[PDB]
């Protein structure tokens, strides 16, 4: 009968990621300081 | 100067916080492997290599198999070569996970060890499925590999590979930009390019310092010349850059594994030369020649033409090689094992000059020391 | 000799000494040394024990694989004694307590139990029997400990006439209740070293002329109890218990010239001065005057 | 030789001959080299061994039932290149790679035949001749063996 | 031919040519140069040439063997000089390897190569420990692998596989003690060599 | 075919048993002597002789590649049966 | 001028051309003290002169590196220093002299 | 896979990743633990003719070392100088 | 081909300098690390409920040794000693003689399970599938002596486990 | 008969190194007995040192003497720097090895060894 | 510089071998006899050195063969008898040397199987 052994599927496997993926999150430094200082000024008031 | 006193005995001289001298005392795991190998046939000596760098089992097997195949003047069949590169890179993932996360755990960051050791457990399943052992597979042998992959294994390697880069990302989120991690590793254990060469360093200990060298590129073996991948290079030669190189090498290993899965060819898995590789069991039980050769390979073993070879691979920890001397019989005359960690640990004293006691832990971690191979 | 018990090897751990010994009381002070010397030369040792197996663990490394065998036993159960001795060529009795308990008085540990071991050993055909008595054993002693030792010493000699009876003085050593006893706080004492007593016991097993004899194991020097206790405090670097125990410590060590001693078994007695620091070093946080 | 077979047929099978209590015969293993026949006729001076039949069915033996009992008979075990003739006392007890060889002398007579004493794990397993051209050239007597 | 390792004649010639190159430049020390059929270049030198030959191979512009891959020894008792000292070097510039071999006996020191390669430090300690070869002018020659106080050099062919002493804990002295080795099962020596010659190409003239 | 000795110790299929004076049987006191009760010598004897119609038969022990190396057994003698050297099955040429 | 050599410990050279001319000239000066018919002198002069010619005949550093095939120009300078250091040692060792001693007869025979 | 929608959103937002696409735990996508039997191929020496061992015997083609000089012109290097590596175009810099 | 892991020049524009200042003072990257461990808190753990649940294994698994029989009950082992010869640890000790019925059988078959490296070479070398490494891995003992297997113990293991062993051999023999 | 020396060029120079080593060992014994808390006397420690030197008294090869001193210095370094533990120091005294018989009859009784 | 040393080469004091296993042993230097079960002569080319056989006893637990001889398995190989003798000398082992046994040349002749008047005529083939 026909040879049968472990092989990849016809057409191969789907693509595999490997590259580093660390997405960008958060606000700029300006906004972060603005929120912090705004919180301080509300607290003082 | 206050003097303090696998497993390691470090004798250190400290002036306050600074290490003034570091004298490693090893041999606590010396088991006379090289002498034992002289009383074994070439096949009988193979399992010893699983137990050297016992985190990179099939890479040690590959190094020994390549050395014997060189003296035998034979070559393994192409499918065996692709399997060997496939499991060589899976083994590099096993080592780099162990190296990075235990390096992290030793300095307080204990959580990545747990996430990544669930991945190690799934790779242990790939070893167990091809060889029946989770670690000391004795799978890669002179002539090729012991058995063909079971049906459905490659599909499961694809499934594991498809998700792994996300696990690396989670590891990087915990360490790469962490100011505490950087404080423990940046500018720690700086080694110059010329010092690294003269001290006999290899692998990431070289590339962390900018030296552009990787045996898989410069002196390729098996089918490494047929796969594409990049060599990560450091710029500062410190612990942080060697950490980044190891993380990037894991990513490139997944890149290579992807090509191995797609380019796996059909055919036999061990050299079709029954004077070297044993015949199939069905042949052994029907053919007179096959039974004779099975009988002789499993008692006397194959004779290896007299000669000597130094053979090296790019193991996960660095250049791993054997100087294998054949006297013409079926037992090796001498087997010297070149462990990359031997030279690396010999340079701990040089690397730790001007550093503090807690940095010595980081420097030992960045060298990636397993005392199975250091002591042999 | 049955083929299984012909000696072989060079007298090491993997050798075959040809001795098959049942050691009653092996989990005590003297027992741990006796079992060690038996297992050193590759003897088969049967260890009947009354205590938890956890408390016999220190004996396991003393012999090669299979050489130390453990059994349950009860001092009052003769069937459990028969199980332990019916394959042995020598039986050693080290059973004893320095105090009495609600369940076992001195007449039990030193008369009833030794007599039962001796009787069952006689019935089972055991060739050799070694029984530990005491130098100061005496039916008129003020100590109920020493009176029982005399009664039992006589019953063993009657029950198993060929028994080798050994009468040690106070034994000192790392786990003793002698030097340690003073360190934890009229009379002349002649204490003997634990290793000397052990070697005497081992050489009695081998010596055929030791059968049917009674030995007194004593140290090389005699000391006044006051001078000894003074020396203990000096060695322990320290500024210088039941009623029955106090009587024993104040009983002068008998001088029995007619009995053979350690020199009749090829054993040189170890002076206290050589070994005292070994025992007393852990107690730290001028040799004693000897009677001529 | 080559490392594989291309023989696709069925194999010959031959019945066994009883030639005494010393030499076991499994004659399907015989390769028809005729060493035993020549040794028996030339060295032992006994013409009881020969070939019967012809072609592929040619068989080595005595034709009739007969014991090959000679003071030198045990030597046909050594010269037979295959396991067709084997030592009956030695059967199944050891493999060659595991025995230790002690070169020694025979004392069963006054010829002083040179021998090898095969031992394993402290036990004597068999006796083999040791070549000494001026004594026993490479033979021993059945008593020595 | 699928099962036979292919030859590489280009590398064989290059290494042969460099072998002559080295031997022309250092005739004072080079005794033999050979290239194996799998293309490894071996320089055999007089032991006096260790420092000059290694320094030349490290520093010369057509050599630049900057990396000491390994340094080991082989014990061959039949030789007058039983110990063969083997240096395996790597040249990154020329992507090439070379092996340098010399010899010594029990009583003849070899010059330490720590001045050429700092990597040699521990390798020479290992050769001292396992083979008993003394290296002169070593910054710190002492055992590295064996237990403290260990007697003998285990990797010598005449050192027994299981050694002479074995350890155990002894309760009487309350410490680990060393005693002459006895084995419950002796190691079973196997005689595996076939009495028929395997490789005619290596037959030694009689 | 397990039997006990006069001491009551079971004899193994290899004929092993400690004799009366052997101290080594103390190892079994309070425990047991491991003995396999399925004696192969008796189990093979229970198999019937196979009647075949040729001078030579082959045996591979059954199961093809899961048995033993295939051997050919000569059945020329009517005095006894042909026995497989590997598995012990017996064969007889019919009439 | 490049920002870094890429190799830890190997600093950039501001004037590589003049540094190499000084070193190659120094090497040729030292090689003059070696006997004319020593292979080390003949070969080392040959390669040194080949590199010196390329240095004088190419003013652009990266074009020069492509011709020297020695990696970064700072690596070529270091290699020149290594050769100069070796040449001085060769004068003391005098390896051009005959073989000091023959080996024993079977010293290099393998297998035994 | 059994996490509620809210918990999936929570741990996705906390990690910054779509964790549900690449779960660490394996479910039905793995290979069945029972597979059809294989039928493995045979090597190139499985021939009935033109297959004499002396034509495919690697061990017997090994030779003793070639002796280029024994104790019985342009300069050369052991090999041509190694070529400069090229920067990756997949991702030159992390 | 190579890539640089850490060769980047931080931007010095004021917007970027302030971004790094906010990270230094507000600990933003430390907060990001907290999110990752938080996301794991709400992930399903990978733990299995041993001994009620078991880690998956393959038919090739190398566990406790056993000696097998033919379907008739005859031992498969013929005392060929190939297993003993190949054993890398010399863990196998065999003695043999003709059985009462003349069969070639062992009288001793010991495996020192504390010498064995569980490599499976013995079952590769066996020509009759007599010695196998079975699927059992839960046979830890309280004494060293209990791990010194003799033939009776190994035959009992074969009778105990044959049902599973045969099915595992059935699933993998076409790869051998 | 020309050979490469180790350190000494003749037995007179070799003997000077021996005496320096003996002096170093002799002076170190009191410290060793104290630091390692040995149960031997200083006299016993020095008697052992003298015994070890004496068994090598017959050597006439300066190279062999050189190696004996080299090994003696390494042994002293391990002791002085406390690389050895108490077990290593006490291995010179064979405290658990029962004396082997020496006369012919005693060796005849116990076994076959000469 | 080279010094002059005239004493016999002796390394017994620096090899670490215990005294009992130098002075009481007896090394045998010989060429192994051909295994008479086979015609191959390749195992008769080199000289060997083995030591005197010493006691093996049955282990009480398993019946395994125990030993206390550390040299029981030690077998060295030498190219010549002189090399083997030299190695034994410097190690202090007393030894016996057995001269190599060579099979002497035979006079073989197929035609003698059919002699007209001599006894070499064979009665069968
Ligand atoms: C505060 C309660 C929040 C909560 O637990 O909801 C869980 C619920 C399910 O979370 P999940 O991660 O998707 O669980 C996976 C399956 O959905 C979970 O689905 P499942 O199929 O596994 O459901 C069955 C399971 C589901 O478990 C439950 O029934 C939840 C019971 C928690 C009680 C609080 O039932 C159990 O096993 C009951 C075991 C009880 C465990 C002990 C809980 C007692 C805690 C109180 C201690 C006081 C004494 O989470 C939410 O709905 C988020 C909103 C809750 C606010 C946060
Ligand atoms: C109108 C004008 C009003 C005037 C007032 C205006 C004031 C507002 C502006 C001030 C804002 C300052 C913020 C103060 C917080 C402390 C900042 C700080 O100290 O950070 C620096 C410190 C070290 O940073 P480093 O990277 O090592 O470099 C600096 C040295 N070269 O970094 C660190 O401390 C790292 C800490 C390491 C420990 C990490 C573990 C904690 C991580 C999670 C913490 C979550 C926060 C907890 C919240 C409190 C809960 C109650
Ligand atoms: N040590 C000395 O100074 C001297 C001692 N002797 C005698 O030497 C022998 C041993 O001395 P030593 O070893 O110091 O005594 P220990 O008390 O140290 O050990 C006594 C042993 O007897 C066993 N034992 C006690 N009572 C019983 C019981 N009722 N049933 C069963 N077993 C029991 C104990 O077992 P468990 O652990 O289960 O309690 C223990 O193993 C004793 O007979 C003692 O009288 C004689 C002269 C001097
Ligand atoms: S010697 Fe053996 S193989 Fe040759 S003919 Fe006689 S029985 Fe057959
Ligand atoms: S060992 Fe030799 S004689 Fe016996 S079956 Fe195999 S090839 Fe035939
Ligand atoms: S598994 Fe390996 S080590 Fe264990 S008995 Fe089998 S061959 Fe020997
Ligand atoms: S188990 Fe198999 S390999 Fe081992 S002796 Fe028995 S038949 Fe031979
Ligand atoms: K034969
Ligand atoms: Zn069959």
């Amino acid at each position: 009968s026909k040879v049968k052994q472990d092989m990849p599927p016809v057409g191969g496997y789907g693509p595999i990621d490997y590259k580093r993926n660390l997405p960008r999150r958060g606000l700029s430094g300006y906004s972060m300081f603005a929120v912090g200082i705004g919180a301080l000024l509300f607290g003082y008031w | 100067n206050l003097t303090l006193n696998g497993v390691l005995r470090l004798v250190m001289e400290l002036s306050g916080e600074m290490v003034r001298k570091c004298d490693p005392h090893i041999g606590l795991l010396h088991r006379g492997t090289e002498k034992l190998i002289e009383y074994k046939t070439y096949l009988q000596a193979l399992p010893y290599f699983d137990r050297l760098d016992y985190v990179s089992m099939m890479c040690n097997e590959q190094a020994y198999s390549l050395a014997v195949e060189k003296l035998l003047n034979i070559r393994p069949p192409p499918r065996a070569q692709w399997i060997r590169v496939l499991f060589g890179e899976i083994t590099r993932l096993l080592n780099h996970i162990m190296a990075v996360t235990t390096h992290a755990l030793d300095i307080g960051a204990m959580t990545p060890f747990f996430w990544m050791f669930e991945e190690r457990e799934k790779m242990f399943e790939f070893y167990e499925r091809v060889s029946g052992a989770r670690m000391h597979a004795a799978y890669v042998r002179p002539g090729g590999v012991h058995q063909d992959l079971p049906l459905g294994l490659m599909d499961d390697i694809y499934e594991f590979s498809k998700n792994f880069s996300l696990r690396i990302d989670e590891l990087e989120e915990m360490l790469t930009n962490n100011r505490i991690w950087r404080n423990r590793t940046v500018d720690i254990g700086i080694v110059t390019a010329e010092d690294a060469l003269n001290y006999g360093f290899s692998g990431v200990m070289l590339r962390g310092s900018g030296i552009q060298w990787d045996l898989r590129k410069t002196q390729p073996y098996d089918v490494y010349d047929q796969v594409e991948f990049d060599v990560p290079i450091g710029s500062r030669g410190d612990c942080y850059d060697r950490y980044l190189c190891r993380v990037e090498e894991m990513r490139q290993s997944i890149r290579i594994i992807s090509q191995c899965l797609n380019k796996m060819p059909p055919g036999e898995i061990k050299v079709d030369d029954a004077k070297v590789s044993p015949p199939k069991r069905a042949e052994m039980k029907t053919s007179m020649e096959s039974l004779i050769h099975h009988f002789k390979l499993y008692t006397e073993g194959y004779q290896v033409p007299p000669g000597a070879t130094y053979t090296a691979i790019e193991a996960p920890k660095g250049e791993f090689g054997v100087y294998l001397v054949s006297d013409g019989s079926s037992r090796p005359y001498r087997c010297k094992i070149k462990a990359p960690g031997f030279a690396h640990l010999a340079g701990l004293d040089k690397m730790s000059k001007g550093h503090m006691l807690a940095d010595v832990v980081a420097i030992i971690g960045t060298q990636d020391i397993v005392f199975g191979e250091v002591d042999r | 000799l049955h083929h299984a018990v012909i000696p072989h090897g060079k007298g090491g751990r993997s050798s075959v000494s040809g001795i098959v010994a049942t050691v009653f009381g092996a989990t005590g002070f003297l027992g741990r040394y006796v079992v060690n010397h038996l297992g050193r030369m590759g003897s088969q040792v049967i260890v009947p024990h009354r205590c938890e197996p956890y408390d016999t663990m220190h004996l396991r490394p003393m012999g090669d694989l299979g050489q130390i065998i453990f059994m349950d036993w009860n001092g009052r159960d003769k069937d459990s004694i028969r199980r332990a001795v019916e394959h042995s060529s020598v039986v050693i009795n080290l059973v004893g307590r320095e105090w009495e308990t609600q369940n076992f008085d001195f007449e039990d540990v030193f008369v009833k139990i030794p007599q039962a071991i001796a009787q069952v050993s006689k019935e089972a055909g055991v060739e050799k029997f070694i029984h530990i008595s005491h130098l100061n054993a005496d039916i008129k002693s003020s100590s109920k400990y020493l009176r029982s030792k005399a009664v039992g010493e006589k019953e063993v000699r009657e029950t198993f006439p060929e028994a080798t009876i050994i009468k040690p003085a106070e034994i000192f050593g790392r786990e003793d209740r002698f030097l340690n006893y003073f360190a934890n706080i009229k009379t002349v004492k002649q204490p003997v070293y634990i290793v000397d007593v052990t070697k005497g016991i081992i050489n009695a097993i081998k010596d055929p002329d030791a059968r049917g004899k009674t030995f007194a194991f004593v140290g090389p020097s005699r000391y006044l109890l006051f001078d000894l206790v003074q020396y203990v405090f000096a060695v322990a670097h320290r500024p210088f218990t039941t009623r029955d125990k106090v009587e024993r410590i104040h009983t002068t060590d008998k001088i029995l010239p007619h009995l053979p001693g350690l020199e009749d078994l090829g054993v040189e007695a170890t002076p206290l001065e050589l070994k005292a620091i070994e025992v007393l070093r852990r107690h730290r946080t001028q040799p004693a005057k000897t009677i001529p | 030789g080559s490392d594989r077979s291309r023989f696709l047929e069925g194999k010959r099978a031959v019945e066994d001959k009883n030639i005494g209590p010393l030499v076991k015969t499994i004659m399907t293993r015989c390769i028809q080299c005729t060493r035993c026949i020549r040794f028996a006729s030339e060295i032992a001076g006994v013409d009881d061994l020969g070939t019967t039949g012809r072609g592929n069915d040619m068989q080595v033996g005595t034709y009739i039932e007969k014991m090959f009992m000679s003071e030198l008979s045990g030597n046909i075990i050594d010269i037979c290149p295959v396991g067709a003739l084997t030592s009956k006392p030695y059967a199944f007890t050891a493999r060659p790679w595991e025995t230790r060889k002690t070169e020694s002398i025979d004392v069963m007579d006054a010829v002083g035949s040179n021998i090898v004493v095969s031992t394993r794990t402290g036990e004597v397993m068999r006796i083999l001749p040791r070549m000494h051209e001026d004594i026993n050239e490479e033979w021993i007597s059945d008593k020595t063996r | 031919r699928p099962t036979v390792r292919p030859r590489n004649d280009v590398a064989h010639k290059q290494l042969s040519a460099f072998g002559e190159y080295v031997a022309e430049i250092l005739p004072k020390y080079v005794q033999q140069v050979q290239v194996s059929c799998f293309n490894e270049l071996e320089i055999c030198i007089h032991p006096d040439g260790v420092i000059p030959v290694l320094t030349f191979l490290r520093d010369h512009s057509n050599a630049q063997f900057k990396s000491l891959a390994d340094l080991t020894a082989v014990d061959i008792p039949t030789r007058q000089n039983r110990f063969e000292i083997v240096y395996n070097l790597l040249s990154l510039r020329f992507n090439s390897r070379i092996r340098v071999k010399t010899y010594t006996d029990e009583l003849t020191p070899i010059e330490s190569s720590v001045p050429v390669y700092k990597a040699a430090n521990w390798y020479e300690r290992e050769i001292w420990d396992m083979f008993g070869v003394f290296f002169a002018n070593h910054p710190d020659l002492r055992r590295i692998l064996t237990d403290y106080g260990f007697e003998g050099h285990p990797f010598r062919k005449d050192f027994p596989l299981s050694g002479y002493v074995e350890l155990r804990y002894d309760d009487e002295v309350k410490r680990v003690v060393a005693e002459p080795v006895e084995l419950a099962q002796e190691f079973r020596k196997f005689d595996l060599n076939s009495p028929w010659e395997a490789f005619p190409a290596y037959r030694q003239p009689p | 075919g397990v039997r006990t000795s006069p001491t009551g110790e079971k004899v193994t299929h290899t004929g092993q048993v400690y004799d009366d004076g052997d101290y080594r049987k103390v190892r079994f006191v309070g425990r047991q002597k491991e003995v396999n009760e399925n004696f192969a010598i008796d189990l093979i004897a229970e198999q019937p002789v196979s009647q075949v119609g040729s001078r030579v038969i082959s045996c591979d022990g059954g199961g093809g590649a899961l048995g033993h190396p295939r051997v050919y057994i000569n059945l020329d003698k009517e005095t006894k049966t042909g026995t497989c050297g590997y598995c012990g099955l017996q064969f007889r040429q019919q009439h | 001028l490049k920002k870094t050599t890429g190799l830890v410990g190997l600093a950039v050279c501001e004037t590589p051309h003049e540094r190499l001319k000084i070193l190659y000239t120094k090497i040729l000066d030292v090689l003059g003290h070696i006997p004319k018919n020593a292979a080390y002198r003949k070969y080392t002069e040959q390669i040194t002169n080949e590199k010196l010619s390329m240095v004088k005949a190419e003013p652009d550093v990266k074009k020069l590196e492509e011709r020297l095939q020695g990696g970064q120009i700072e690596e070529v300078i270091l290699q020149a220093e290594n050769e100069l250091s070796l040449a001085r040692k060769m004068i003391q060792w005098k390896p051009w002299e005959p073989l000091v001693e023959e080996p024993p007869a079977s010293q290099w025979k393998w297998p035994i | 896979a059994s996490a509620t929608r809210f918990i999936q959103w929570l741990r996705n937002w906390a990690s910054g990743r779509d964790l549900q696409a690449k779960l660490q735990l394996r479910y039905q996508e793995i290979s069945k633990r029972t597979q059809p039997p294989p039928k493995l191929p045979v090597g190139p020496s499985h021939k009935l003719s033109n297959n004499y061992y002396c034509t495919r015997d690697g061990r017997r083609e090994a030779m003793p070392p070639s002796i280029v000089m024994s104790s019985q012109k342009k300069a050369v290097s052991p090999a041509p100088p190694i070529k400069r590596w090229e920067l990756s175009q997949d991702e030159p810099y992390l | 081909t190579y890539k640089y892991v850490n060769l980047r020049e931080p931007s010095m524009d004021m917007k970027s300098v302030t971004d790094r200042a906010a990270q230094t003072l507000l600990w933003t990257e430390l907060i990001r690390g907290l999110g990752m461990t938080l996301s794991y808190l709400f992930r399903e753990p990978a733990t299995i409920n041993y001994p009620f649940e078991k880690g998956p294994l393959s038919p090739r698994f190398r566990g406790e040794h056993a000696l097998r029989r033919y379907p008739s009950g005859e031992e498969r082992c013929i005392a060929c000693k190939l297993c003993e010869a190949v054993c890398p640890a010399q863990a196998i000790t065999i003695e043999a003689e003709p059985r009462a019925d003349g069969s070639r059988r062992t009288t001793r078959y010991d495996i020192d399970m504390t010498k064995c490296i569980y490599c499976g070479f013995c079952q590769e070398a066996c020509p009759v599938d007599a010695i196998v490494e079975g699927p059992n891995f839960e046979f830890s003992t309280e004494t060293h002596e209990e791990l010194l297997y003799n033939k009776e113990k190994l035959l009992n293991n074969g009778d105990k486990w044959e049902a599973e062993i045969a099915a595992n051999i059935q699933a993998d023999y076409l790869y051998r | 008969t020309s050979v490469k020396p180790i350190f000494s060029r003749d037995m007179n120079e070799a003997k000077r190194r021996v005496r320096e080593l003996y002096r170093a060992w002799y002076r170190e014994v009191p410290n060793t007995v104290h630091l390692f808390q040995l149960d031997i006397s200083v006299k016993q420690g020095r008697d052992k040192v003298r015994e070890m030197f004496k068994k090598n008294a017959h050597i006439t090869d300066p190279r062999v003497v050189d190696l004996l001193v080299i090994k003696g210095k390494m042994e002293l370094e391990e002791t002085i720097k406390v690389w050895k533990q108490r077990t290593h120091v006490m291995r010179f005294f064979h405290e658990t090895e029962a004396p082997r018989p020496k006369d012919f009859l005693s060796k005849f009784y116990v076994g076959h060894d000469p | 510089q080279l010094i002059t040393v005239d004493e016999k080469l002796d390394i017994t004091t620096i090899t670490g071998v215990p005294e009992e296993h130098i002075k009481t042993r007896k090394a045998r230097i010989f060429v192994p006899a051909r295994n008479n079960m086979q015609s191959g002569v390749n195992n008769t080319k080199k000289w060997k050195m083995e030591f005197d056989t010493r006691e093996r006893w049955e282990n009480p637990l398993m019946g395994w063969a125990s030993t206390a001889d550390p040299l029981s398995n030690l077998v060295l190989t030498f190219s010549t008898k002189e090399d083997a003798v030299a190695f034994a000398e410097k190690n202090g082992w007393s030894y016996d040397v057995e001269e190599r046994k060579v099979p002497k040349p035979k006079s073989k002749s197929y035609g003698a199987n059919f002699s007209w008047n001599k006894r070499t005529r064979v009665s069968t083939k």
